[PDB]
């Protein structure tokens, strides 16, 4: 069965970084292409960044470039996004989504129901 | 409501299907090739049909 | 057997009528252009069915243009997993693909956009064009006009964006409303011609909920669409 | 408290995968490996039916082997006879994207739907002689992907609203409703005795549904990407199940686990349709490359390739008596092999 | 007698058979490349009716120049004009020769037309293409042409219009000029010149359109809104257009001037050696609408060209 469990979320001041860890299961990790979403607090899933299969095309979301990194490793299956900087309105759970199917690029993970290729999520939360 | 009920009624269906009566791998194989051989000649696509009893000719 | 004779004629006097009847219908399909309406939640394509038209898991909006039938079918009351149900609509001339410009901030215009490129890289729709409908620009002028919604602050490339050369701006709008919009369309503009082209082609158009002018662009989008599928004859 | 309930489940996955895995003495491909292979068989297409204007998507073979259904989203339900032909009826469909079809035992009434949420009912031996609309089930919250009939008053019907419903023809409500599916339920398959139907709901995992006590007997979770196609062994008591990870794994009710899997390094497409034969023996499977391979049940390997079709293969079914195969295809044409 | 080897049976050796043999090879070469190019798309692309009404183009100039090449080249060579070429029951050979070439020319004359006008109505009426234009249709374009051309050339035989032998004697053609004046056999000859007029000025109009439309798609996608564009068909259509209109004007304006611009001739030397050359580029047609048509558009060779 397709399991994702995230984890490296937790309590951080203004400014400061994380560094999610993702324990991909169940399927090839190279084959599906792999997107971070987040849903604030009373709000919807948010898409974040995305990494093609081989880690060559990246992109962030505009309130997101140039201050998350995200990266992957196909020799453990596992996905990583490096925060370098937060800020109190970057508290959400951030969940990670699986491309529907292998050898494609269009994703349709954002759906707001119940997503059957999505992990449980890790709670993240900054306060000053 | 929802989110907790979705839960308890998977632990429950899980609770259900545990307790099956799960039979070993060995038996099945050996029942699924039984049944193989059985109606092999019974299978016009696994052996040569004759042309004559064909009704596609 | 004289019976099995007589009933193999009966069979295929019903089987030239089907014939008949099949031949009827495919002379009325191929002369008519079926069209696919989507768009985010808070778009404005509600509007658009209701100026068009003046519990089913789909709807058919039938009207006509220069006395060419136009079917334009609305997947409205089904849930938000399009990945298989959208290839259903490859052979549809084209998808009316409706994104609100104003809707961006959670940031519906990132959805927006990402639901286009996957409608653009669906391996079963790289054939099919899309009618991009950058519907609500009124909105977005207020917006942009009179308020604080930075765009850089969702979109930092926006920074360093400047209004093209081609632009035609309306007579009367304000530099920056032009410029958002461009640049609103330059975001769909990427996605279209970096992932892929000549299959299918991308047809945006600045228009309103109101605008009565969306029949016209959409019969000059088919128009397009299917003298560029006919030039693809020429080719042995 | 989630965290309980969390732990509780995770825990109860695992007992249930230790058991599984305690069960697992051997494999069927090892056992098999003494027997015979069936080589190649070269089939080719001795009838072709034309007369589809759109892209065909489901399709049913009668019991009677000489009917068949064939549903086109042009707004068409054509039904053609095997042997001659000649088309039988041509049902024009009230909703053009008509996504499944489903042939009657008996042939008295034929069952078909899509987006429109709605599953018709036609009757084909009307006292008039004319094709018409008996029941509409339209109860159903999505788009219907498969349906197959039980007898002349029942009928299981598959909908994107990740729910299965019994309906009952004669007052045309939900007698049983199938819950605990996560995404859409793509395919059904109808048990030799009637009274279990599996189907993916493009979770990776399928279902056993019982049409009696309406419940989730049991589930696998064996594929890895959304389930398409699935199909009963004819002896019921297996079935396989094609997925867009271009692999075929075969499910054992008993075993409660996956027996093998049948894929290809150079299969890299989705699956669509999955079929047996009258015995079993072999696995026709429809792929989007455009042609079916036919995999060998016990021996995992491709016994053959229907290369006809110039077009995506949507469904794909085989005879109750197994004398020939037809190949359903997105160009509009029906083949069938022998 | 203005036809000098008219009742001859001899071709004035100062004619020499290179001018036909290489017309002859050239034309067989192209429509040989175009019909295995054909045969390789079909035994594998779809039909489509620009596809059927090129096959029936390219299959109609290759039984032409077989049929009339072979003749005059016999001729040629043997020494023998075609009255008497074959020597046997052929007063013969040179009232059918005539036949052909009409025929074949009128008919690769209307199956142009009628494809120029197919892409008309298909890139600047698309909603009317697809409402009554099909692949049944395109299917009887070419035999209803073919017929048409048949019954329009077999009028000589009834009376209306006659066959004669030239100069160089192993070829024959309408009897353009007009003895004394016979609004008879004048008549067919003025007929048959007006149609092909006609059908050349309905060719040249359609393939204007054409290149309109192509210019107008090429002008919209210079903006957003292995194969090639529209671009590249501006100019085959162009080069196609042009070669057509040179290699039709000509026999035309003779046919029109032995009508009626003369009282009587005058230089039969001139008018012998014009009617010849204005033959001689007609049946370029033949040769430049295989490669046009299907070679430059077929990708194995855009490949290397
Ligand atoms: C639709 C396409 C692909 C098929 C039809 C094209 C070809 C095969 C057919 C259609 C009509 C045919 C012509 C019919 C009439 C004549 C008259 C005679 O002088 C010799 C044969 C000739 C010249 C035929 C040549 C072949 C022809 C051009
Ligand atoms: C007329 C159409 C439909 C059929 C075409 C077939 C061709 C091969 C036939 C039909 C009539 C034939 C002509 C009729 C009569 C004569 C006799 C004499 O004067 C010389 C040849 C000539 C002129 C014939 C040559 C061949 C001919 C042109
Ligand atoms: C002629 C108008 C319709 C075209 C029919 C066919 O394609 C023509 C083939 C021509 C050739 O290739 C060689 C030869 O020229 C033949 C026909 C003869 C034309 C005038 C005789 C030329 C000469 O006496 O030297």
């Amino acid at each position: 069965q397709v399991q994702l469990q995230e984890s490296g979320g937790g309590l951080v001041q203004p400014g400061g970084s994380l560094r999610l860890s993702c324990a991909a299961s169940g399927f090839t990790f190279s084959n599906y292409k792999m997107n971070w979403v987040r849903q604030a607090p009373g709000k919807g899933l948010e898409w974040v960044s995305d990494i093609s299969q081989s880690g060559a095309s990246i992109s962030y979301t505009g309130s997101v470039k140039g201050r998350f990194t995200i990266s992957r490793d196909n020799a453990k299956n596992t996905l990583y996004l490096q925060m370098n900087s937060l800020k109190p309105e970057d508290t959400a759970v951030y969940y990670c989504a699986r491309c529907p199917a292998p050898f494609t690029r269009d994703c349709f993970d954002v759906t707001s129901t119940t997503y059957a290729y999505r992990g449980q999520g890790t709670q993240v939360t900054v306060s000053s | 409501t929802a989110s907790i009920a979705q839960a308890r009624k998977l632990v429950e269906q899980l609770k259900m299907e545990a307790n099956i009566d799960r039979i070993k791998v060995s038996k099945a194989a050996a029942d699924l090739m039984a049944y193989c051989e059985a109606h092999a000649k019974e299978d016009p696509l696994l052996t040569p049909v004759p042309a004559s009893e064909n009704p596609f000719r | 057997t004289e019976d099995q004779r007589n009933e193999e004629k009966a069979q295929r006097e019903a089987n030239k009528k089907i014939e008949k009847q099949l031949q009827k219908d495919k002379q009325v399909y191929r002369a008519t252009h079926r069209l696919l309406l989507l768009g985010a939640g808070e778009s404005g394509k509600n509007t658009i069915v209701k100026q068009m038209r003046i519990t089913s898991g789909i709807f058919e909006t039938k009207f006509q243009v220069d006395k060419v039938n136009f079917h334009m079918f609305d997947v409205g009351a089904q849930r938000d997993e399009r990945r298989k149900w959208i290839q259903c609509f490859n052979d549809v001339t084209a998808i009316i693909f409706v994104v609100a410009s104003s809707s961006y901030n959670t940031n519906r215009l990132q959805a927006a956009l990402k639901l286009f490129d996957s409608i653009w890289n669906n391996k079963w729709l790289r054939d099919t064009s899309v009618i991009l409908f950058l519907n609500k620009q009124d909105l977005l002028a207020e917006k942009v006009l009179a308020g604080k919604s930075k765009i850089e602050d969702y979109f930092p490339e926006f920074a360093r964006y400047t209004t093209p050369e081609d632009a035609t701006p309306e007579p009367g709008e304000d530099p920056r409303v032009t410029r958002a919009k461009y640049f609103i369309r330059d975001e769909f503009l990427r996605i279209s011609t970096a992932s892929g082209d000549g299959r299918h082609y991308c047809y945006p158009h600045f228009t309103c909920s109101v605008d009565t002018e969306n029949i016209r662009r959409v019969f000059n989008d088919c128009r397009d669409i299917i003298q560029r599928m006919h030039l693809r004859q020429y080719e042995l | 408290e989630l965290d309980q309930l969390r732990q509780e489940a995770e825990q109860l996955k695992n007992q249930i995968r230790d058991a599984r895995k305690a069960c697992a003495d051997a494999t069927l491909s090892q056992i098999t490996n003494n027997i015979d292979p069936v080589g190649r068989i070269q089939m080719r297409t001795r009838r072709t039916l034309r007369g589809h204007l759109a892209k065909i998507y489901a399709m049913h073979w009668g019991t009677d082997s000489r009917l068949l259904v064939s549903a086109s989203q042009d707004g068409k339900l054509i039904i053609w006879d095997s042997y001659t032909t000649n088309k039988v009826h041509a049902i024009p469909l009230r909703s053009s994207w008509v996504m499944t079809c489903a042939y009657a035992p008996s042939g008295n009434y034929v069952a078909c739907g899509g987006l429109d949420n709605i599953c018709s009912i036609y009757n084909l031996k009307t006292r008039e002689g004319n094709v018409r609309v008996s029941r509409e089930l339209a109860g159903h919250t999505g788009y219907l992907s498969c349906c197959r009939f039980l007898d002349d008053n029942q009928i299981v019907t598959s909908s994107g609203d990740t729910t299965c419903a019994l309906w009952d023809i004669e007052t045309g409500q939900q007698t049983t409703t199938f819950t605990g599916h996560t995404g859409d339920v793509m395919s059904l398959s109808l048990a030799p005795d009637t009274r279990l139907f599996v189907s993916g709901a493009c979770d990776a995992s399928a279902k056993l549904w019982d049409v009696r006590e309406g419940m989730c007997r049991q589930t696998f979770t064996g594929h890895e990407s959304d389930i398409n196609a699935i199909c009963f062994f004819p002896n019921g008591n297996a079935f396989a199940t094609g997925s867009d990870d271009a692999t075929c794994r075969l499910f054992d009710l008993r075993a409660d686990q996956e027996l093998m899997t049948y894929s290809h390094d150079n299969i890299i497409c989705g699956i669509t349709s999955v079929s047996f034969s009258k015995s079993g023996r072999l696995l026709l499977a429809g792929y989007d490359d455009f042609n079916c391979n036919v995999w060998d049940a016990l021996k995992a390997d491709r016994a053959g390739v229907l290369a006809g079709h110039d077009n995506r293969v949507s469904c794909l079914g085989v005879t109750d008596d197994g004398m020939a195969v037809a190949t359903g295809s997105w160009d509009s044409f029906l083949k069938i092999w022998n | 007698p203005f036809y000098r080897c008219q009742n001859t049976t001899s071709v004035e050796k100062g004619n020499s058979a290179v001018m036909g043999g290489v017309l002859f090879s050239t034309g067989l070469l192209g429509n040989l490349l175009a019909l295995g190019l054909l045969a390789r798309s079909g035994l594998g692309p779809l039909p489509s009716v620009f596809y059927m009404l090129v096959c029936g183009l390219t299959v109609t100039d290759l039984l032409g120049k077989c049929l009339l090449s072979p003749v005059v080249l016999a001729a040629y060579a043997q020494n023998r004009s075609l009255r008497v070429l074959a020597p046997a029951l052929d007063n013969s050979l040179c009232q059918a020769f005539a036949f052909f070439m009409s025929f074949f020319g009128l008919s690769s004359t209307l199956q142009l037309l009628a494809m120029a006008l197919e892409c008309w109505l298909s890139l600047g009426h698309p909603f009317f293409y697809r409402r009554h234009i099909t692949l049944r249709l395109g299917a009887l374009v070419a035999p209803v042409v073919s017929a048409f051309s048949l019954a329009f050339c077999a009028l000589p035989f009834m009376g209306f219009g006659k066959f004669v032998q030239y100069c160089p004697g192993t070829w024959c053609f309408i009897q353009m000029v007009h003895e004394e004046g016979s609004l008879s056999v004048l008549g067919y000859s003025v007929l048959y010149s007006s149609l092909m007029a006609l059908l050349v000025l309905a060719t040249v109009l359609c393939n204007l359109g054409a290149m309109r439309n192509l210019y107008a798609m090429h002008r919209r996608l210079q903006r957003h809104p292995q194969p090639l564009e529209e671009l590249d068909h501006l100019l085959l259509l162009a080069l196609m257009t042009v070669l057509f209109t040179m290699c039709s004007l000509p026999v035309i304006y003779r046919a029109y001037y032995g009508a009626f611009k003369d009282v009587k001739e005058k230089n039969r030397t001139s008018e012998e050696a014009e009617d010849l050359r204005a033959l001689r580029f007609l049946s370029v047609i033949s040769i430049v609408d295989p490669w046009i048509f299907i070679i430059f558009r077929s990708p194995v060779f855009r490949i290397f060209f």
